[PDB]
């Protein structure tokens, strides 16, 4: 049973970052399922492989 | 089948740094022999004898001084350097007038000490090709990137070379004296101070580990002639060589506020010389020490390291030499050197100082992304400059580069080849 | 998987034999006087001229070691180069295009299907069992000094030695000229370098035993006696003065290349210091070089000198342990290789 | 970013590059995931752990196969922690 | 089962200027009956940027374009331009006639000697395509480029609490876009 | 591409060499166990003498970038890496992926027209005057991610095998 | 020319070198 003060400390502390490339719990959890329904994508590094749906602040601010 | 590959053409490259020359073929990896920038001589008998083999000299003679060569990068004593040359590719067993020789030298060089040069590779040792390339140029061609902004950190001169798609920009180089001769002549001072006499390593033949600061037993083997000053300056030279390889650490401009922990932590650490005195060295020596090669806070001249300006009120130490560097380029380019920073020399081998010259060049450069490359292998740290004029030779398009001793003697005037051809 | 060939090129001599043995098939000179090959050809002095194909770690002249590697082949091995691979040995820092030649020569002319170069120094440090420490190789005509760094041998720290066995026995040749006793045939030459390999031991201190005898008889029916140059010639390895070459001494060589390398390697280099080639095999040298590197050597650190039995062919039975392994088998120079590529390959993987 | 399902691309598994070189073809690598790093009177300068692991830390800090955080934030030029 | 034999030969004319015989050796795979293989490769990218030039001659059609500019300074700077492939700031940096020569300078009169140049050349039969179309770019101005080199100074030269909340600005507009769906979504159930 | 070249190799010899090192201390230890098996001597007569991976397009990789000094702690996943793989199958699954990569930093583009490489800070209109505005470092490389195949996702009629009935 | 030693102290001559290897 760690004391109060000893909490308020550890949230000053920072946090251990998780960087992007990094298996982060949400993946295809490895080729568990069917090789059929897996398909290998070479990318270049410099191009995402995944991207966040969204619009421009100018088109949220209008409407 | 597409020619990815490199022709190879069996080119001897040679590099004369300030403290140490690397001679080496063309395609290999590493120098084959690097001999320090030192020629002995003796002339105790009515002829005179040369001594030029690295560890010839180490050894007592009767009659025997060191005389330095490579004193700020430009080179001196020319009559001792083509006997040092010519020793050294004897050494090496080169068989002259079948393979080109590329020399390596400094941003700064006299013509005249170039046009000898020239003369003595294409007339005397008989040498079909050769070529001049300028050292920063060479190591951004060792380290890869064709654009990027070398900051060498060597032991007599700190040199910033911005360089634009592979050629040196030659009035944007900034040279400051405050170097590894600075940090030798500063710990000297310090060792002064504290009253430690050094002695050499010949002269030490039985001694016993004492680590108190007070004179330590050291059985002394005395030769009947008598020792020159410049050997006793050469071989203590080897010694403050390990004893900055070990001692020395920087710290982001916090000594003051640690100055009184470190004494209450005792972090101290000894070095033992060959006389066996294990002298201590508080860390707020050995940080201030490391420091002064940022700021030259030291008030007490230097012992002959004076005041100096670029290309030589106060001295500007690396991190505002860097600044004012990056500052006089043109904006249209200046986030590309940025960018890429090369930074060589074998004193970056001390621990921090790169990741402090990073912390002081992102904060004193706001919004520009500096980061600094530098290199994990030591050999390549060392001798990025022969790695760099290996590549160049075993290039496939360079050859049309390569100076005949026909074409020397038709353009005649030095000063025509080197303008174009370098 | 076949039986990898080794054959280790000295300067003495050759040697050569298979791998996993613990001892090579034949050993022979490997000098050649062209008017045969070999010993035999060495007995007939009057026609042909002895002459050494190799010298100082440098081939002088292909044309005669074409034949020396003929007679190790197809007159004292026997084997079939034609199929199995070979393993050679060469003395570090040696220029490119002596190794772009021995390599085109061998693939060329025997057709070798696999053919590997490495360091006959490191191949002595794989002996002894420990994969790092400077090796003291001293031949019969080039002492090397390699810090060897999980057998990578560090490019810079590499220190050569013009102090040799033939240098030593023409010290003593000298010496035993100056007692009174002039030798003049080459036959006589090795006969004072047996009598030199037989009771000659190397002194504690130079000076003490100078203040304070033997005697062999020689082969022809007459003996010899000798009193101080039973500790006067290994002391001339320890000061070259005598020998009149500006070469440094064995114990200042090596401490010059232990502190040229990095700081951080030296203390396992000091502890794990191996000494090798039939030179230094010199009775009593293993107590006074470390003697001498410790008075020179930092006290905190600990000097183990550690001088094997085996020292004559250490370097061969590194290089036959090396091959016999399993993992080197991939670091062959295959054919193809050489083909495509070149000789320049060797340069490359070697 | 927000919603916490299931999404049909992972991490990458491995980086590679198909280089030709002298030798022959080659594929280079860096780790996908960067390690933890640091993963190993008075003291003579040589016996120093300490120093020893500050010399290869510091050796090894600005050429590495991945970089470090080094986060974007304008928390560092404001003289202000980032919480702040 | 045996190998082609490489060999060591003399190789040449790396396409060199000048017609010196430098002959450096380099390995070849086969017997070099293919020796005097003139095309020795790497003189496939002996390539050399192509810019006409001006003789004493045609100055008079130069005569009408601190400037102070006269033959001996435009020459130079052709004989530059012709030398180093056309980069810029390492031609200024070797510049050497007189130092008050500034980038756009150097880059205006370039420009306007160059294309006065080529109009003058297609004047008899007029000029399309790859030609018109660089004529076209070479319609600049020196003006802009100094706003603009003066702006970006501008920008580079900001305090460090400004451009931090620059960088904070962008960094929470991002974070606000990329939850648009999802705010757009309940702003229309509400 | 001859820089890059001579960076891999330079890291590709110490790992091999570090290697060779680590299997001649293991022999000394385990024992001749990992020795070859050896096969039988073929000795010619005299005779004879009188009329007188490791194989097919290796593609060897190279180490990541830690050099020397940090290297003979051997950062491995679980065993030694694989410095030399000759078979080339690469399990038949992953031969495509080695031959259908582009060769990065090549000299010549097959002789395609000429085109040149230029800087990519020159590619970029804006100046990189921000750290934001950082373009791609451009350092050829292709990652490799596996996915869910849409088709998958795709409806698919129901399968299954009927009891005793149930059928039609 | 004869064979002095040997020493292959196998900590595991047991055929499988990963008996202890693993
Ligand atoms: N690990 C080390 N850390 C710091 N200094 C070192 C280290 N090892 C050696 N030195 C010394 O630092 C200096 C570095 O010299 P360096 O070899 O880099 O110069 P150079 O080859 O002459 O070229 P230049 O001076 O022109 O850059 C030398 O005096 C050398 O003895
Ligand atoms: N029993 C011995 N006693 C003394 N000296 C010996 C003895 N055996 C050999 N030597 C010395 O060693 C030499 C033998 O050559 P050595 O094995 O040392 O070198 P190598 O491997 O043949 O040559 P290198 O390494 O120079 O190519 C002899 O000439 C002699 O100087
Ligand atoms: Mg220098
Ligand atoms: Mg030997």
């Amino acid at each position: 049973a760690p004391t109060l003060s000893s909490l308020i400390r550890k949230y000053a502390q920072d946090e251990v970052p998780i960087r992007p490339d990094d298996p982060t719990d949400r993946d295809l959890n490895f080729e568990l399922l069917d090789r059929n329904k897996t398909i290998i994508q070479a990318l270049p590094e410099i191009y995402p492989h995944k991207i966040a749906d969204s619009a421009s602040l100018t088109e949220l601010y209008y409407l | 089948p597409q020619v990815y590959g490199a022709d190879e053409i069996n080119a001897v490259v040679l590099d004369a740094s300030s403290y140490r020359t690397k001679i080496g073929y063309g395609s290999l990896d590493c120098p084959i022999l690097n001999l320090p920038s030192y020629y002995g001589h003796q002339t105790k008998d009515g002829s005179e004898k040369f001594i030029f083999e690295e560890n010839s000299m180490l050894i007592p003679r009767p009659d025997y001084e060191i005389k330095k060569i490579m004193k700020d990068g430009i080179i001196d004593d020319f009559e001792g350097a083509v006997k040092q040359y010519n020793y050294m590719f004897d050494v090496l067993k080169l068989k002259p007038s079948e393979q080109p020789i590329l020399v390596i030298e400094s941003t700064q060089n006299e013509y005249e000490k170039k046009t000898a040069l020239l003369k003595q590779l294409l007339k005397e040792n008989k040498f079909v090709a050769t070529f001049l390339i300028k050292n920063p140029t060479c190591v951004s061609f060792a380290h890869g990137r064709p654009n990027c902004l070398v900051v060498d950190l060597g032991h007599d001169l700190v040199t910033i070379t911005p360089i634009l798609d592979g050629i040196s920009l030659r009035k944007q180089v900034l040279g400051t004296h405050y170097a590894g001769a600075f940090l030798s002549q500063q710990l000297r001072q310090l060792l002064n101070h504290k009253g430690v006499e050094v002695v050499p390593v010949y002269k030490v033949k039985s001694k016993v580990p004492t680590y108190f600061p007070d004179e330590a037993k050291f059985e002394e083997r005395k030769y009947d002639f008598d020792i020159s000053e410049s050997f006793e300056n050469f071989h203590k030279l080897r010694i403050l060589r390990e004893m900055k390889e070990t001692l020395l650490q920087a710290l982001p401009d916090s000594e003051t506020e640690k100055l009184k922990e470190q004494e209450t932590e005792e972090d101290t650490r000894y070095f033992e010389f060959p006389n066996g005195l294990n002298v201590p060295f508080t860390k707020y020596e050995r940080v201030r020490l490391a420091n002064s090669l940022f700021n030259p806070s030291e008030p007490y001249t230097g012992e002959s390291g004076p005041n100096i300006v670029v290309e030589g009120d106060k001295p500007r130490g690396l991190t505002s030499l860097v600044n004012q560097a990056l500052n006089h380029l043109d904006v249209d380019l200046k986030p590309q050197l940025a960018n890429n920073i090369i930074l060589t020399g074998a004193t970056s081998l001390i621990p921090g100082v790169a990741e402090r010259l990073n912390q002081e060049l992102t904060a004193m450069n706001p919004g520009l992304k500096v980061r600094i490359h530098s290199s994990a292998n030591v050999i390549e740290r060392t001798c990025s400059a022969w790695i760099g004029g290996s590549i160049l030779s075993s290039l496939g398009t360079f050859h049309q580069l390569w100076v005949s001793e026909n074409e020397y003697d038709e353009v005649g005037a030095k000063k025509l080849i080197m303008d174009r051809f370098r | 998987d076949v039986a990898a060939l080794v054959i280790d090129n000295g300067s003495g001599m050759c040697k050569a034999g298979y791998a996993g043995d613990d001892a090579p098939h034949t050993v022979f000179p490997s000098v050649v006087g062209r008017p045969f090959v070999g010993d035999e050809a060495q007995s007939k002095r009057g026609i042909l001229t002895l002459r050494y194909p190799i010298e100082h770690g440098i081939v002088t002249n292909w044309d005669d070691m074409e034949k020396i590697w003929h007679h190790t082949f197809y007159n004292e091995l026997r084997l079939a180069p034609e199929e199995h691979p070979v393993l050679l040995t060469e003395a570090p820092m040696n220029p490119k295009s002596n190794r772009e030649k021995m390599t085109q020569i061998m693939f060329e002319t025997f057709n070798v299907p696999a053919f590997y170069v490495s360091i006959q120094a490191v191949l002595s440090l794989y002996a002894s069992g420990r994969t790092t420490g400077i090796v003291l190789d001293s031949g019969d005509g080039v002492t090397h000094v390699v810090p060897i760094y999980a057998g990578f041998s560090l490019p810079h720290a590499i220190l050569r030695i013009d102090l040799a066995g033939r240098d030593l026995t023409d010290y003593l040749m000298k010496i035993l000229s100056e007692r009174g006793y002039t030798f003049s045939t080459s036959a006589e030459r090795e006969i004072v370098r047996d009598i030199k390999e037989k009771l000659c031991y190397v002194a504690l201190d130079f000076d003490q035993e100078l203040q304070t005898e033997k005697s062999y008889e020689l082969p022809d029916g007459q003996v010899i006696t000798i009193g101080n140059e039973r500790f006067r010639a290994p002391e001339a390895l320890f000061h070259p003065s005598v020998l009149g070459l500006e070469a440094s001494g064995i114990d200042q060589t090596t401490y010059n290349s232990i502190m040229k390398c990095d700081v951080d390697v030296r203390k396992e280099l000091y502890s794990n210091i191996v000494m090798s080639g039939g030179t230094t095999m010199f009775p009593g040298i293993a107590e006074r070089m470390q003697k001498e590197l410790t008075a020179l050597a930092p006290s905190s650190m600990k000097v183990k000198i550690s001088a094997p039995p085996e020292r004559k062919y250490s370097v061969w039975i590194g290089g036959s342990i090396l091959a016999s392994l399993g993992t080197f088998q991939q670091m062959w120079i295959s054919k193809q290789e050489y083909d495509e590529s070149g000789p320049s390959i060797v340069h490359l993987k070697c | 970013v927000a919603s916490n399902n299931k999404l049909d691309v992972t991490a990458p598994i491995c980086k590679v590059r198909k280089r030709m070189g002298r030798r022959g073809l080659w594929i280079d690598r860096k780790m996908t995931v960067d390690e933890p790093l640091d993963e190993f009177q008075g003291m003579n300068v040589y016996d120093s752990v300490d120093d020893a692991n500050s010399r290869l830390r510091s050796r090894f800090s600005f050429d590495r196969d991945v970089p470090l955080f080094n986060p974007v934030d304008p928390s560092e030029l404001n003289q202000i922690s980032s919480q702040t | 089962n045996k190998p082609t034999p490489w060999s060591y030969v003399e190789f040449s004319n790396d396409a060199r200027e000048s017609k010196d015989g430098l002959k450096l050796h380099h390995w070849i795979k086969g017997s070099s009956e293919l020796a005097k293989n003139s095309p020795y490769l790497f003189e496939k990218y002996n390539q050399k940027i192509q810019i006409p030039s001006f003789t004493k001659e045609e100055y008079d059609e130069f005569l009408k374009d601190e400037a102070s500019w006269d033959y001996d300074e435009t020459v130079h700077l052709f004989q530059l331009c012709e030398k180093w492939d056309l980069r810029w700031p390492i031609i200024v940096d070797r510049y050497e006639y007189d130092e008050r020569s500034m980038e756009e300078l150097k880059e205006r009169f370039y420009k306007v000697s160059e294309r006065i140049l080529r109009h003058k050349y297609r004047n008899v039969t007029m000029d399309d395509k790859t030609s018109l179309l660089v004529q076209t770019l070479s319609s600049f101005d020196k003006r802009r480029e100094t706003e603009r080199k003066q702006y970006l100074r501008r920008l580079l030269s900001r305090s460090p609490t400004e451009i931090a909340e620059e960088e904070s600005l962008v960094i929470e507009a991002r974070k606000f876009e990329l939850a648009a769906k999802k705010m757009l979504t309940e702003r229309a159930s509400l | 591409w001859l820089s890059v070249d001579i960076m891999e190799e330079r890291k590709f010899k110490a790992a091999s060499c570090v290697q060779l090192a680590q299997a001649v201390s293991d022999y000394w230890t385990y024992g001749k166990i990992v020795c070859i098996q050896r096969k039988p001597l073929i000795f010619l007569t005299d005779e004879e003498i009188k009329e007188r991976n490791p194989k097919d397009e290796i593609i060897p990789p190279a180490l990541p970038t830690y050099s020397m000094g940090d290297y003979k702690r051997l950062n491995q996943n679980a065993e030694p890496f694989k410095l030399h793989i000759g078979l080339d199958d690469f399990k038949k699954e992953d031969l495509v992926l080695v031959e259908k990569l582009p060769l990065s930093f090549i000299f010549d583009d097959n002789l395609s027209d000429s085109k040149k490489k230029l800087s990519e800070y020159e590619k970029a209109p804006i100046a990189a005057i921000s750290t934001l505005l950082a373009p791609p470092e451009d350092d050829e490389w292709y990652k490799i991610v596996i996915r869910r195949d849409p088709a998958s996702e795709l409806s698919a009629s129901l399968d299954y095998q009927k009891g005793l009935f149930g059928a039609s | 020319a004869m064979d002095q030693e040997q020493n292959q102290p196998f900590e595991e001559n047991a055929t499988i070198d990963v008996a202890k290897l693993l």
